[PDB]
Parts: C-alpha cells; structure tokens; sequence
C-alpha cells in the first residue's frame, strides 16, 4: 500500500504458485473461502467505502515538523550556556533519530526471517549485514554513556576513540 | 442427582440388617433397645467389629471415644442420626 | 469429637484402640473380603490368646510389644473415610459453612423474602434469650469451688430448662450447608 | 432565596477561582521570560506581516 | 504550576469555612478536581523539561509523581472520615489541614528548581506527619515511632544541607538546569568521598536502605491509615526521586561508592522478604514489603543505566498504589476486630466475598504479575542488574520467590480457612471502603496500556 | 483517562519514525552507510599535540 | 424438600457493583459514542507538504482530531 516507502521496507517479488489440483474431489478450502468472501469481506469493503465517502467530504492536512541545523557542542564555548543548550537539544534529536533507524533495521531483519521460512539462514545473510554495521555504528555512539548521558560525555567518548585509533595507526606505521 | 435424603427409618433399618448378619448374635431375639453386653452377652472386643461394620455399612468413620458408649441399636442410629442431620 | 476426653486412657481402652487400627491397616493390606475375613479372624484370635491375663506387668509388655509390631508392619497408605482427617473430602464443605448471625445483617430487602423464616428465627432468639440466666444459675450451682473437672455438661434437671451452653451445638450450620 | 443557597455555598468557589487565579499568575510570568522570543537559533523566523510576537 | 499550588492552598480556608457535616464532601470533590487539573502535566517532551519560571520545573520523572501525590489525597480523606467520626469539628479540621499542609509541600518538592529549596520543602514534609501519627495513632508506641521517624530522616538530612551549600559555594549555583550541564566529574580523593556520602545518605535514610529501616515497621504500624497511606505511597519515593536528581554530579565517584550499598539492598531484600514469612503483624508485613521493593530502586538508580532508571521510576509509582491499597484493606478488618494480628481473624472470604477479590488482586499485583506495571519495574530492574552481573540473577530470582511466598501466605492466612467461631460483629463491607478500593486498583491496571507514561525522562 | 490517551506527540515519536526514514532512504540510493560511527565531524575536533 | 441457605448479605456488595458500573457508564457511553462519530465523520489528517511561505500553527503537526483540538 501507499502508505509506507516500498524502498525503506522492501520485500521480494511474492511468486505465488497456481493452483493445479490432481484429485476430483472438493476442495474445503475452496468452499470456505467463498464463503468467507461472500459473508464477511463483502460488508467490510462497504463499511470501509462509507466511512472513506465520509472523510473525503472533509479533508484537512497535518505537517511533518522540520528543524533547522544548529551548531554542534564541538564549536561550544566553555561557559556560553545557550549555545550549548541548542547543541544538548539537538544532539538528543538526533539520538533519537538514530534509535528509530536502528528500529527500521530491525524490523527488515525479523520480516526477513518470517518470510523465507526454512532458508531464512541463508537467504537473510543481506538484512544480518546491514544490521551487523548499524548495531556496531550505534554501540560506537551512544554505548556505555549510561544515565545522565550528554552531548559531552559522548564527545569525551569520541575523542577517547580518535585517540585510541591514532595510536593504533602510529603504530603500524613503526613495522 | 446425588444420594437420596436418608431418613431415621432408614438408619434403624440398616443398622437391624447389620446386627441381624452377625452370627454371634441371634435375628429374633434382638430388639432396638437391647444391650450389647446385658442382652447379647457380648465383650468389649466383640462390640468393637460392630462399630467397625456400622462404619463400613454408612461409610464414614466413629472416632474411638465415640464408639465405644454405644451399647445398643437405638443408641447407634441417634448417632448416625445426629451426624447425618437426620430429623425425619 | 461429641463425648469429653478423660484425664486418661485405661489399658482396656488402649488395648481396644489398638485392635481397631490393626484391624483397619490388615484391611489396607487385604484389599479382597475373604482374604480380610480370613486374617481377620487370625488377628481376633492373636487378640484373645490373651484376654484374660491378670499380671498388669505382663499384660503392659504384650501391649507395649503388640505396638512396636504395628509400628513395623502398618499401611504406609492406610484406607482413609473420605470425610475423615486425612481423606480426600476431610474439610471440602467447610468454605460453605456460613454462621447465624450473618442473618442479622441481611438488608430488609433480603429479609422481605423468607418472611416465614425470619419469624421462626426472632421466637428462637426469644428462646435464647429468655433461658441464659437460668442455665448460668445452673452452671454455677452444680460447679465445684475450685472448677469443673471435666468439661462434661449437665442436662437440664427441672422442667421449663435447656440444658446449659446449648445454642452453639444446636444452630450448627450443617454437614452440607449449600 | 439567593442567600440560603449562597451563603453555605460561597466555599464551592474558593478553589475554582484559586484555579484561574493560578493560571493568570502563570502568563504574567511568561511575560518575564521574553528575552529570547524569536531569538532562538533554531526557531528564529520571520514574522508574519500582521503577527507582532511569535508566542505570548 | 501555580494553577496546581493555589488551588490546593485555598482547600485550607474552604476547610476551615465549612459546615460541620460539609468538610469532608467538600475536601474530596475538590482534591478530585485538583488531580484531573494534575492529569496536564503528563504532556511531556523528548528532550527537556517543562520549565514554569525560574522556581519551577516539571519533567518527566516529576509529573506521575505528582499526579500520584494529588491523587492520594481524595483516598485519604475517604479512609479517615470513618475512624474520625466522634472526633470535634475543629480537630477533623486540622486534621484535613494537616493533609493539605501534606500535599502542598510535597507537590512544591516535586518542581523545585533549586537544590536548596528542595531541600527545605523535603524537610517541611516531616512536621505535618510527625504531628498525624503522634497525635491521631491509636497506641502508646507511636510517641516513640515519632521520635524514630524524626531523628532518622534529620540525622540523614543535615549533612546533605551542610554539602549542598558547599557546593554552591565552589560551583556558584544549585540550579539544577546548571548543574546538569555544567557537570563535571568527581575526583578519587577523600573529601569527594565525604562529599558523596552527604549527598546520598540522605536518600538512602529515606527509601529506606537495608540497615537503616528500621523507623518505618514503627512509623508506619503506629501511624493511622491516612498516615501510612502517605508514608508509603509518596514520602518514601522522595528518597528515590532525590537520588536521581542529584546523582548526576556524582560520577564517576559512584562506581566505586555504591558497592557497599549495592550489597546491603541485595541482601537486605532477601533478608526483608524472608522477614514477611514470620510476621504475626498483619499492618506489619506490609510495612516490610515496602522496603523488599525499595532495595530493588536502590540498586536501579545506583548502577545508573537507562533501563535502570526507567524500572525505578515504573517500580516507584507501581508500590505506590499497591502499597496503600493493601494498607486500606488490612485497615477494613482492623476497624471490625480492633487487632492487628493476621491470625485473629480468619476465613474472611466467607463472610466478605468482594472484598476477597479486592485482596486476590492487591496480592497479585504485590507478586508483580504480568502485565502489571509492577512487574515491568521489576523486570526492568532486573534486565539491568543482569547487564551489570550475571549473579545477581540468583539474588534477584531468589527475592521474587519469596515475595510470592508471603503475598499469598498473607492472602491465605486472612481470606481462607474457616472463620473464627468467637468473632460475631463482621459487618458487611460499606460503599466507602469498596470505592476506596477500586480507586485504588483501577489506575493501576489502567497504566498497563500507556506506561511510557510512567517510564520517566529515559523513555 | 480518555484525556491521556488522546495527548498530541509531544514526545515527538513519528516525528522521529519519518526522520529515520528519510535518511535510510537517501542513504541507501547514495550507497553511504546506514548509520556513522562518529556522531561529531573530526575535522572540528582539535586533538592534543601528539600522542606521546 | 427446599431449606434456607444460610449466606452472608449479598445485597451490599450486588448495590455498589451495580452502583460503580453506572457511574463509569455515565459518562464512558457518551465519551464512546462522541469517538466514534468524530472517528467517522471528522477522520484523521493527511501527510502533506507544507506549502512555500506557509508558517503552520502548532496543533497543525499532529492527526488525530482529538490531539490537535
Ligand atoms: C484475558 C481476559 C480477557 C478479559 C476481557 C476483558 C475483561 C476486562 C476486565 C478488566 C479487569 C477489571 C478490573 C478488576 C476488578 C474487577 C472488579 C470486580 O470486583 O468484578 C466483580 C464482577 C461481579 O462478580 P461477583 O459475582 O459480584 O463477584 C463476587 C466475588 O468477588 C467473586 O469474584 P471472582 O471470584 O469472580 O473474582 C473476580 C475474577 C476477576 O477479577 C480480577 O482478577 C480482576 C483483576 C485481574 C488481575 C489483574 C492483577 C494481576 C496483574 C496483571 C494486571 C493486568 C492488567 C491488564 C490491563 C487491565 C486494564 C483495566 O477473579 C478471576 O477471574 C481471577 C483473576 C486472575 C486473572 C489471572 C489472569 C491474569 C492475566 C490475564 C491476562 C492479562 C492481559 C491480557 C492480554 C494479554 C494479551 C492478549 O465480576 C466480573 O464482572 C468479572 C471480573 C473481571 C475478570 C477479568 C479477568 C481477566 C482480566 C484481564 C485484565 C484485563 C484485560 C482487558 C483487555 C483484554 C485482555
Ligand atoms: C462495565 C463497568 C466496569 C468498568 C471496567 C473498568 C474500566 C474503567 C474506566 C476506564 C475508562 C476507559 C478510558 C480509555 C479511553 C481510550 C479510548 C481509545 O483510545 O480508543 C482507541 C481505539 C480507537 O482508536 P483511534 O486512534 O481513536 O482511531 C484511529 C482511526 O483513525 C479510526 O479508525 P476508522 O476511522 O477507520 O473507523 C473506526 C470507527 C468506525 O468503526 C466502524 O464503523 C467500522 C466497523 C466495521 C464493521 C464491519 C461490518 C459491520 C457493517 C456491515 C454491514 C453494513 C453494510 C451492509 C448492510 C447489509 C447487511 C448484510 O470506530 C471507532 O472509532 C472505534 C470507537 C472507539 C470506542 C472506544 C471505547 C472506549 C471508550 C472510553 C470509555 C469506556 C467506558 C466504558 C463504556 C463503553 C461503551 C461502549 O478504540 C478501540 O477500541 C480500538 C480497538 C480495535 C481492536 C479490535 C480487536 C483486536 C483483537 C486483538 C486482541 C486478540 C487477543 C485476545 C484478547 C481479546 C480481548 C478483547
Ligand atoms: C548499617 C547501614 C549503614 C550505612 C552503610 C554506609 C557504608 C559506608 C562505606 C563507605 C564506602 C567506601 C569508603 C571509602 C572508600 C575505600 C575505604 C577503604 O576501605 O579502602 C581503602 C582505603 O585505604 C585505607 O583502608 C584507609 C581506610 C581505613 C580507615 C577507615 C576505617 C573503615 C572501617 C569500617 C567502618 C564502618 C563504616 C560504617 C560506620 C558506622 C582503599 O585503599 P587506598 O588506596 O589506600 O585509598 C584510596 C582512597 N583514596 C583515593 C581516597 C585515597
Ligand atoms: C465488572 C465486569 C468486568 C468485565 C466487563 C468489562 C467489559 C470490557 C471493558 C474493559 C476494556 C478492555 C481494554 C482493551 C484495550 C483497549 C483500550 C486501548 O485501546 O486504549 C489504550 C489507551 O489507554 C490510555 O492510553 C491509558 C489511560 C491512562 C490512565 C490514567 C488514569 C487516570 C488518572 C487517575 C490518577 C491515578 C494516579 C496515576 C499516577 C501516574 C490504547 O493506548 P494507545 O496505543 O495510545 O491508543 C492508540 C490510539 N490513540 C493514540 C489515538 C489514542
Ligand atoms: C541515619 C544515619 C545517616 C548518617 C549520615 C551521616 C553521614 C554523612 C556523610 C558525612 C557528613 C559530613 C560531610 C561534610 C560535607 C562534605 C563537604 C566537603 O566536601 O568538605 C570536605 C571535607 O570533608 C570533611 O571534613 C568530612 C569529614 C568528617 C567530619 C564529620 C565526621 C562524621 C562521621 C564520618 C563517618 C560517617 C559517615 C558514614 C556513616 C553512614 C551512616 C551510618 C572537603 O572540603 P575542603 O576542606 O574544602 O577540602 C578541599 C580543600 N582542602
Ligand atoms: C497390619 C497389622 C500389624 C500387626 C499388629 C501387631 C499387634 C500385636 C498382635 C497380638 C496382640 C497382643 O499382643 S494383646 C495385648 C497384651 N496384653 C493383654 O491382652 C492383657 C489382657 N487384656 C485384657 O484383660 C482386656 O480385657 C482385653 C483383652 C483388652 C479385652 O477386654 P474386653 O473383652 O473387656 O473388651
């Protein structure tokens, strides 16, 4: 349905195989599904079909909310509390942000897993990559900040990694 | 449904039919009100498989101190009686 | 449970109480009425073997001995009444048991039902109340200074009297109240 | 006849009013708070051409 | 946030202007309305709190305990008007004043701003409960548990005021919006170590920690019913609600100070719920049950983790409301049998058949029974001290086979069995108590469906 | 309870659900990675002198 | 033959049962029915875009009707 981005929440091409029976006997399922048609879907596209008549009489529109970029803690004073308050704030946005991608991810990894049945180790080895990268990019983040976290406690944090990483590469470059 | 309503008539009845199965004690002479001892010439050990074959008959169980005071058929249907919540 | 214990049990009572329960726990063992009458009567004669033994002495050494072989040779899983201590409907109809005097709290809504019944209750009630001070009077007369022995109650001994400590007893709920 | 009902009743007003009375004090003290109203570098916005405060 | 302080102010002169038979009426309906005005402030953000003026501060670990503090009152002027009814008017005033006086500063405590002026109205709380339990508890003991209650919460106190002033002085604020972003780390030094501990034990006084409980099983026996509703519900979260707040200066000093405290919540927890096994006290056990469940927000908010913190604000709001509905109902056959032991009374499901029920799901929700937000604190709580170390599992896993144990016990031991045959005056349960139960409990599954709303600032 | 139930997303929930799903899906087009391991840009970060 | 059931009064209990579900109905029935009407004749908002030189009010960011009244 049009309601979501087919291409942030993709699925396979759904082959489906006909139906080719090989006894002369009635299928029950066949039967029931009729039924199930005749008694049930029917009154619940009419209800629907009423209920959008409704709402297509009034229609009214809500807006996404869009946020300017602001500057980073990084280019914070010691002492100036605005701007570090605008940079805390939106540093926490963008935490959030990043919580819901992590959720996006997720979601394809478990969609994968309930479509592809019996081969789902096999056939989900692209949605357990992209979920490998994005759970190591969000431990590196926001792992171990603990409660009262900050956008300088994760700078500090940033800052402790380079660190590590520059001496990782100087030494190295010493063989 | 369940059990009838067990009656007084009834508890006497059962009770004459135990007695009257006893070997050791005789079907005419017996009476309701006849003791155990005085009239039976019965011993403490005798009386006690009576109290026992009374529970077997009902089904439920005399405790000791209980059983042993009843010496005569009258005295084991007020009991049952009694128990049982039998007023008719 | 209706008849006041005693300071003690003589050795006739022990001895009774003691045929009783072997010949309940070989009942357990010999599930068949033949097999039961049978060892049954093996067992009365064992009992009797020594009925007329006069050394008090001998006669405490048998019992004593006669109980050290029940204690060996019971029923792990003796036969139980289902209503009794340990069965299986020892106290299930007791959550049904519900007491008189909840009756006096009944709305008179509820009381408007069963007018009949609430008549025949308010002339028990007079009852109860009319004859307390005698069966007090009579408790405190026949009572020894220091106390009563036993807790056996007396009868009512004159004409128009209850018989003391009586409507507890008598307005029991019931075996099976519901 | 107002007054048999009113004088035992007047209590029945003193929290509602307390209640208004506690929001007025709340606005006044939103009109100590304005040095930043439309300063901000993230909500800082142009104003409409009849609006004079982004928020009161 | 003045449109919740001068509502609740003016229910002093509205009190004290009413007729003799009007107060209590006229006090729960607008304690009512000051709960729903209450309900406004659950409206809260992703990022920062809601900043009233320069006093006041709403956020959202402060707004379902304020919403719980303004919804107790009207229980606990439904619990009081029956033992208090040959009181004179004039001391059934001040009582309700002294309820009032309650909530206004525990309202005031939630919002403060500044450190100090918390610290001043969470002090104010003791003077209107001290002058309850010793002035309308039924027996001797509550002079003494007064006493208790006063120099253990102060001993704590004075050297938290003593740090806080310090502070200031070396920082320049106790704004507790500067404070948090002008954060800096503690040092490994001996005076830091001194400073930490006057800025927790405190707290730890309050919860109360396992070692220094002991003036609640005497407060709260001793006090009356509205007294221990409060003491439970809203004053021992103050501790929890204090150290959250103020750990934030702390690190990273309290990864190594929170050890011995860490260790006497984990045990004491086994040691207090293993207590409620052999308590002849009815209003007793459920005074111990209490700090079973706060050792659990005691290790929360020490190991300092989001999970953590979301658990013990869900466990605090959670023992809360099952707290004082189980106070409530040990009071309903209290003011029948005039004796607190558990056993005096018995088969009661008989003869009181609601009011089982009542009981049956105050016991359930004590056991934290899924879904019940109970058991959400709980297993949060637990998820987090399994990240911090595996062990505590067995301690953790050991506590709620107990806590079970006693809350069903406790529901055996008073509801089945057969009734006592002495006992002739049970009467049948009023429309008061049954309403004071179900206000109780009908929240309490009600949050079952929104808890993000009681999941506090980490959600 | 209706009150609460009907609050406005103040929180700010779906607002971050379309965030995130607008960066996944440029990233994705872009072949950029899905999420960056450092969250501040290094070039405004000055480290010490040396590390040694 | 029929006898008394002896029973605690079950009228106290039966009245505040019957009393709390009509005070909860009172006014849970009529909220019920406004959200159902409002849910089917006033429905849910529509995601747009926002128009050029358009600055939205603030209950403008939110669909559901409820929410944004
Ligand atoms: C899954 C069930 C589906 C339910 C459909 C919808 C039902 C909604 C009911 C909501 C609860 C009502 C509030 C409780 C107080 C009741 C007031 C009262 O006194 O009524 C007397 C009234 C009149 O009887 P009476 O003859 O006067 O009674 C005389 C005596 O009192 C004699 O009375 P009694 O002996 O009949 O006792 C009352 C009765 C019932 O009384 C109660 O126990 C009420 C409290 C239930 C336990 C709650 C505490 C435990 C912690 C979990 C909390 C979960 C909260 C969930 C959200 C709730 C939101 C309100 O006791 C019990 O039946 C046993 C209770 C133990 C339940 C064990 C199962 C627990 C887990 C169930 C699943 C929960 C999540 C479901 C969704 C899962 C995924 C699909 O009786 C009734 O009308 C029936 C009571 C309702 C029973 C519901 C039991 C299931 C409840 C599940 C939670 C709600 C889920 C709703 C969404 C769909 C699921
Ligand atoms: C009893 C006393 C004891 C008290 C107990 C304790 C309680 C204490 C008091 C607590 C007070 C409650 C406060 C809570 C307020 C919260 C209300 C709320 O948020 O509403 C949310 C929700 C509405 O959501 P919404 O966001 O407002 O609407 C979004 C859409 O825009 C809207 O969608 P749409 O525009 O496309 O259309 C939907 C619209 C339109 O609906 C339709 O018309 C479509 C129907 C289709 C039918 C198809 C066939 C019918 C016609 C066919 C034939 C006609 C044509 C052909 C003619 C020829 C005939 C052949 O319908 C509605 O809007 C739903 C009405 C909402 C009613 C809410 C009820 C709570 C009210 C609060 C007060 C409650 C107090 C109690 C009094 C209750 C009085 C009732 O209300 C719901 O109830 C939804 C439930 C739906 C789930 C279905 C079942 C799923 C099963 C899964 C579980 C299975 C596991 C087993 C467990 C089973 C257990 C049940
Ligand atoms: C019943 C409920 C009561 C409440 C419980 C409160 C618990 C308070 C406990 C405080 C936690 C730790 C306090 C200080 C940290 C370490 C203490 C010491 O044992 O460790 C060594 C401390 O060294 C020596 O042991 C000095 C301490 C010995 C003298 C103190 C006596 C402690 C005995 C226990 C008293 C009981 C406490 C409660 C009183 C009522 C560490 O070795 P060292 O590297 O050298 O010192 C590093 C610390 N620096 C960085 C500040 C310098
Ligand atoms: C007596 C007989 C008993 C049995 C018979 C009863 C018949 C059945 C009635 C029971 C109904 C069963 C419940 C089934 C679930 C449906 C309800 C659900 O849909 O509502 C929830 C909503 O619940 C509310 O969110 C929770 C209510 C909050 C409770 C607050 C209590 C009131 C204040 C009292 C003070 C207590 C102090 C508390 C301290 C914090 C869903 O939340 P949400 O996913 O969003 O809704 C999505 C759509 N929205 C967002 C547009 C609205
Ligand atoms: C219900 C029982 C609860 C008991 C609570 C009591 C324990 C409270 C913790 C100690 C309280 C006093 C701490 C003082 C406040 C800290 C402020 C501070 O930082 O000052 C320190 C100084 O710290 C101290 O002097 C404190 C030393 C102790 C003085 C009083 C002794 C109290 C008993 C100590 C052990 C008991 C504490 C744990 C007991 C737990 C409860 C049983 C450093 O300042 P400067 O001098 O400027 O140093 C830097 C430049 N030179
Ligand atoms: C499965 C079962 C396990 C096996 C159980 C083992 C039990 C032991 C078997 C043998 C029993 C004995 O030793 S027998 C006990 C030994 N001693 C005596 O018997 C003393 C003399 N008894 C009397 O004088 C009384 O009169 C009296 C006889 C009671 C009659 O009284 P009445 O007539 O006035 O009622």
């Amino acid at each position: 349905p049009d309601s979501w981005d087919k291409d942030v929440y993709p699925e396979p091409p759904r082959r489906t195989p006909a139906p080719a029976p090989q006894t002369s006997l009635p299928n029950p399922v066949t039967y029931l599904t009729k039924i199930f048609d005749l008694l049930v879907d029917r009154p619940v596209t009419l209800a629907r079909e009423f209920i959008e008549q409704q709402h297509a009489k009034n229609r009214y529109y809500y807006y996404h909310r869009e946020f300017r970029r602001v500057p980073d803690i990084t280019e914070c004073e010691e002492k100036d509390i605005l701007c570090m308050f605008e940079a805390e704030m939106q540093w926490r946005r963008d935490y959030k942000v990043d919580q819901e991608i992590v959720n996006i991810i997720q979601e394809r990894l478990k969609a994968c897993q309930q479509r592809e049945g019996e081969s789902y180790r096999q056939n989900c080895a692209k949605e357990l990559e992209q979920f490998t990268q994005v759970s190591k990019a969000f431990q590196d983040r926001y792992s171990d900040l603990g409660a009262h976290y900050s956008a300088r406690k994760c700078l500090a944090k940033q800052k402790q990694r380079m660190l590590a990483e520059r001496k990782a590469a100087k030494e190295a470059a010493a063989a | 449904s369940d059990a009838p309503p067990l009656t007084l008539e009834a508890i006497k009845d059962r009770v004459l039919y135990v007695l009257k199965l006893y070997d050791k004690i005789d079907p005419e002479k017996l009476s309701v009100n006849s003791h155990f001892m005085k009239d039976l010439g019965l011993d403490s050990l005798d009386q006690v498989e009576i109290i026992m074959a009374m529970e077997d008959e009902f089904g439920f169980e005399i405790p000791d101190i209980d059983a042993e005071k009843l010496m005569c058929p009258q005295e084991i249907v007020d009991y049952i009686a009694d128990k049982k919540d039998v007023y008719e | 449970a209706f008849s006041a214990p005693a300071a003690y049990l003589t050795h006739q009572q022990k001895v009774l109480r003691l045929y009783k329960r072997a010949l309940r726990h070989l009942e357990s063992w010999c599930v068949h009425r033949d097999k039961y009458r049978y060892f049954a009567c093996l067992m009365r004669a064992r009992f009797d073997e020594h009925k007329n033994e006069k050394d008090m002495v001998k006669a405490t050494q048998l019992l004593r001995q006669a109980e050290e072989e029940f204690w060996y040779g019971q029923h792990p899983q003796p036969y139980i009444f289902p209503e009794s201590p340990g069965g299986t409907s020892y106290e299930r109809y007791e959550c049904y048991k519900v007491p008189e005097w909840c009756l006096d709290d009944w709305h008179p809504s509820e009381k408007a039902m069963y007018p009949d019944y609430f008549a025949k209750r308010e002339q028990w009630k007079r009852l109860r109340r009319e004859s307390w001070e005698r069966e007090v009077k009579q408790l405190q007369e026949e009572t020894p200074p220091g106390g009563p022995r036993t807790e056996a109650l007396p009868p009512a001994r004159k004409e128009g009297d209850l018989p003391p400590l009586w409507w507890h007893i008598v307005t029991r709920p019931r075996e099976r109240p519901m | 006849n107002v007054l048999q009902i009113v004088r035992d009743h007047w209590v029945h007003i003193l929290v509602p009013v307390g209640f208004v009375f506690g929001c007025y004090l709340d606005r006044r003290s939103d009109e100590k708070l304005t040095a930043f109203r439309n300063k901000s570098l993230l909500f800082k916005r142009e104003l409409r051409p009849n609006e004079e405060v982004t928020w009161k | 946030m003045l449109k919740i302080i001068i509502p609740t102010t003016m229910l002093l002169p509205m009190t004290w202007m009413s007729k003799h038979n009007m107060i209590w009426i006229n006090a729960t309906v607008h304690s009512l309305l000051i709960s729903l005005i209450s309900l406004s402030l659950l409206n809260q953000l992703g990022e920062n709190s809601l900043n009233f003026s320069l006093t006041f501060f709403s956020d959202s670990l402060s707004a379902p305990l304020l919403v719980l503090t303004t919804w107790l009152l009207p229980l606990m002027l439904m619990a009081s008007q029956s033992h208090l009814s040959k009181e004179t008017t004039t001391r059934k005033k001040l009582y309700i004043t002294m309820l009032i006086l309650l909530q206004l500063f525990l309202i005031m405590t939630f919002t403060a701003t500044e450190l100090i002026l918390f610290y001043i109205l969470f002090e104010a709380t003791l003077v209107p409960t001290l002058i309850i339990i010793t002035r309308w508890g039924n027996q001797t003991e509550r002079l003494n548990a007064g006493l208790y209650f006063l120099f253990y919460t102060l001993a704590g106190s004075l050297p938290l005021l003593v740090a806080l002033v310090y502070i200031q002085n070396t920082t320049g604020s106790l704004n507790f919006l500067i404070i948090h972003y002008w954060s800096h780390p503690l040092s490994n030094s001996w005076s830091n170590i001194f400073m930490w501990l006057a800025c927790i034990m405190a707290f730890m006084v309050k919860m109360p920690l396992y070692g220094l409980h002991l003036w609640l099983p005497k407060a709260h026996v001793e006090a009356p019913i509205a007294g221990s509703m409060v003491l439970a519900a809203v004053l021992l979260k103050l501790g929890g609600y204090g150290m959250m707040r103020i750990t934030t200066i702390l690190n990273p000093l309290t990864n190594y100070m929170a050890y011995p405290f860490l260790m006497l919540s984990m045990w004491g927890m086994i040691m207090t719920s293993s207590i409620c096994l052999r308590q002849t006290d009815l209003k007793s056990l459920i005074a111990y049950s209490s700090v079973s469940h706060m050792a659990l927000v005691i290790v929360a908010i020490m190991i300092q983790t989001p999970w953590s913190f979301m658990g013990a604000t869900a466990l605090m709001i959670a023992h809360g409301l099952t707290s004082s509905m189980l106070f409530c109902l040990a009071n309903t056959n209290y003011e029948r049998v005039h004796s607190r032991t558990m056993i005096l009374a018995r088969g009661l499901q008989t003869l009181l058949p609601l009011m089982a029920t009542w009981w049956l799901v105050a016991s359930l929700t004590n056991l934290a029974l899924p879904p019940s937000i109970n058991l959400i604190g709980e297993l949060f709580i637990i998820t987090a001290s399994f990240s911090w170390s595996n062990i505590t599992i067995i301690l953790m896993g050991m506590n709620m086979m107990i806590t079970a144990l006693y809350s069903l016990y406790m529901l055996i031991t008073t509801q089945r069995g057969k009734y006592t045959h002495h006992i002739n005056n049970i009467k049948p349960s009023f429309t008061r108590e049954n309403a004071l139960m179900a206000l109780h409990i009908l929240p309490l599954l009600l949050l079952t469906l929104n808890p993000k709303m009681i999941l506090g600032p980490l959600y | 309870s209706t009150f609460v139930a009907y609050l406005p997303d103040y929180r700010m929930q779906e607002w971050a659900r379309r965030e995130a799903e607008r960066l996944v899906k440029y990233r994705e087009a872009n072949g950029l990675p899905l999420m960056e391991s450092n969250c501040f840009d290094p070039n405004k970060i000055q480290l010490p002198e040396d590390e040694d | 033959k029929r006898l008394f059931i002896i029973k605690p009064s079950g009228f106290y209990d039966r009245r505040f049962l019957k009393l709390m579900r009509f005070y909860i109905l009172l006014t849970g029935i009529p909220v019920a029915i406004g959200i159902t009407l409002v849910n089917v004749f006033i429905g849910e908002a529509e995601l747009a875009d926002i128009p050029e030189g358009y600055v939205p009010e603030h209950w403008e960011y939110f669909k559901h009707p409820i929410s944004r009244w």
